[PDB]
């Protein structure tokens, strides 16, 4: 498992960065697309969480690498990767 | 110059979780100390502590160019950063921008973005 830190920016206003931080990579996927559904609040195919994450102004995951104790960076395309294996 | 992220909490409440980010370390502590100064002049250094103690939450990412990774930092060793940036103004007894994905991005590509 790996800690990890959930870095988003809602609108264009810098006021509107929060992250979160989960014990896991799963854990922090799970809480993106719950996110999503709330929205959302039905069903939705990969394309409309695509489209949510292309709306935030900012995503991306820092996930904590045991080889090197230090955390890398993900990106809102690698975030979508494991959104998409999550629905296949 | 090493970028860093900086997280922070300011109360209990989950939803006050924000973050920023800085060019070097030194400006994201310098942006502590502002946030310091603009929740009081003159202050002694256990506010100083205590403020940062106060937060419910406070910690650094901190890029390290040889592994392209960020290297956490946690509040125990930001107050002892932050107060030897304060230390020369405190009392004392006696007497446009980049976004984190692009970064990544480029980041994975093998490619830092340096200012």
């Amino acid at each position: 498992s790996s800690h990890t830190v959930l870095l988003i920016q809602t609108s264009p206003r810098l006021d509107s960065r929060t992250w979160g931080d989960y014990e896991s990579v799963t854990d922090a996927l799970d809480a993106l697309c719950k996110m999503f559904e709330d929205f959302l609040s039905v069903t939705y195919d990969v394309s409309q969480v695509y489209e949510f994450l292309d709306k935030l102004s900012d995503v991306s995951m820092m996930i904590f690498n045991r080889e090197t104790g230090q955390y890398i960076g993900r990106t809102r395309a690698w975030i979508k990767q494991q959104v998409y294996e999550m629905m296949r | 110059s090493s970028h860093t992220v900086l997280l922070i909490q300011t109360s209990p409440r989950l939803d006050s979780r924000t973050w920023g980010d800085y060019e070097s370390v030194t400006d994201a502590l310098d942006a502590l100390c502002k946030m310091f100064e603009d929740f009081l002049v003159t202050y002694d250094v256990s506010q100083v502590y205590e403020f940062l103690d106060k937060l419910s939450d406070v910690s650094m990412m901190i890029f390290n160019r040889e592994t392209g990774q960020y290297i956490g930092r946690t509040r125990a060793w930001i107050k002892q950063q932050v107060y030897e940036m304060m230390r020369g103004r405190c009392q004392h007894p006696g007497s446009k921008r980049i976004t984190l994905n692009e970064r990544f991005g480029v980041l994975e590509k093998g490619y830092t973005i340096q200012a």
